[PDB]
């Protein structure tokens, strides 16, 4: 009507072309460098801390704050290039049914009675990106929310699955987890924990037990299966009470003896 | 009809030349990632 | 529109080329032979009057 | 850009596998105006 600009017309293989072309920018790299950038902040942050120093927790529950605002970013990004191509598979299907305009079908569209897809239209009525069917759940994010507790003792029960307060009640009577394993007295140099047998071995003595056996019962108590060398990954949590660990028993050995030879 | 032979001969050799370049893009998907392990050698080499 | 100002500017030659056709025809319709057969019928009616 | 350039020439190969199709759609159109034709053309040369 009036001016003869038409509000949409069918899709032209030359637009075809830049249709083709248009892409939603990629953050896939970006993401990863931030990714790497974090996990490498929060390693270096686990032994920064002065082991006297300490009130940790609050740095701990900043950085745990800024990795889930991460994941929430990197999850609706996902969002953002799925809602793209869905959308512009859409928008080809319409051009694709609409006809095309050759003698008097510009015409039709000109004055209103005929409609086309309009991408722009589209694109305003898609619907906002929703967190939906993600979980953050990292291993970066699991040794970050356990690592105050590592600080303020090597041995720790977190998981409260049975119950909220502790393992039963106020009492955990869950003993305590040794560095130096009894097969092995060296500290564990590779941590390797089945997601089984959830429990942690060197690996160096475990490698001699699953020889000639294609699978063995787990040494350690409260549990009964058998596993093998494929069902063994590194465990972080191990390595890091060692270092914690090793640090404030040289740091308790250094304060000791200054203050004996202080008496002197 | 022409037309539909040389359009449908274009179209054989521009997915001959997708076959070849995917082929062409996984070496080079493989090139970029040893060259990612050799910069995370490099830079480990220049940190100590 | 690029195709679309094209296939009206071929639509227009085409009605150019018809009208142009038309007006050939209207000239031909006069100056016939038998318009040159007439004017002297008028003429022998002329020789002999009422 | 490679991966890009490549994902928009498939696309492109599609798309002129469709226009072939458009275009073997509009030929079978016209070998239908051809049969009517030739059916005429007999029906003319049966009173020739």
């Amino acid at each position: 009507n009036d001016n003869p600009i038409p509000k949409s017309v069918p899709l032209h293989p030359k637009s075809g072309k830049y249709f083709h072309n248009l892409h939603a920018r990629d953050l896939s790299n970006i993401y990863q460098q931030c990714y790497k950038q974090i996990d490498e902040t929060i390693n270096q942050l686990v032994d920064s801390t002065s082991p006297s120093t300490i009130g940790i927790e609050e740095q701990v529950a900043d950085i745990t704050s800024t990795y889930k605002l991460l994941s929430t970013y990197e999850s609706e990004s996902n969002s953002f290039d799925e809602h793209i191509k869905d959308l512009k598979k859409n928008f080809k299907q319409s051009s694709d049914a609409c006809p095309q305009i050759d003698l008097s079908t510009w015409d039709k569209y000109r004055t209103g009675e005929l409609t086309a897809p309009k991408l722009s239209e589209l694109y305003l009525n898609m619907p906002t990106p929703e967190p939906a069917t993600m979980v953050n759940n990292t291993d970066t994010l699991k040794i970050l929310k356990v690592l105050p507790y590592i600080w303020n003792d090597p041995t720790c029960v977190i998981p409260d699955l049975q119950n909220p307060a502790d393992e039963d009640d106020l009492q955990i009577e869950g003993g305590k987890i040794e560095l130096t394993c009894p097969i092995t007295c060296k500290p564990y140099e590779a941590p390797l924990i089945s997601r089984k047998c959830n429990h942690v071995f060197d690996r160096d003595g475990i490698q001699n037990y699953l020889q000639g056996y294609t699978t063995r019962d787990c040494p350690q108590a409260a549990c009964s299966q058998v596993v093998s060398m494929r069902d063994f990954v590194r465990d972080p949590i191990m390595e890091l009470r060692c270092k914690i660990a090793k640090m404030k028993e040289s740091q308790e050995q250094d304060k000791r003896s200054s203050q004996a030879i202080d008496v002197l | 009809t022409e037309k539909i032979r040389n359009r449908q001969e274009k179209i054989e050799r521009y997915t001959s030349d997708g076959t070849t370049i995917e082929a062409q893009i996984d070496a080079k998907v493989i090139y970029v990632n040893e060259k990612d392990s050799e910069h995370q050698n490099a830079r480990e080499l220049l940190r100590d | 529109m690029n195709d679309v100002i094209g296939f009206f500017n071929e639509r227009e030659a085409d009605l150019k080329s018809q009208y142009e056709d038309k007006k050939k025809f209207v000239k031909e319709m006069r100056d016939t032979p038998e318009f040159q057969s007439w004017m002297r019928e008028i003429r022998s009616y002329d020789q002999d009057t009422k | 850009q490679l991966k890009e350039d490549i994902n928009s020439r498939q696309s492109k190969i599609q798309k002129y596998k469709d226009d072939t199709i458009y275009y073997e759609d509009k030929k079978k159109v016209y070998l239908e105006n051809i049969k009517k034709i030739e059916v005429n053309v007999a029906a003319l040369k049966e009173g020739i």
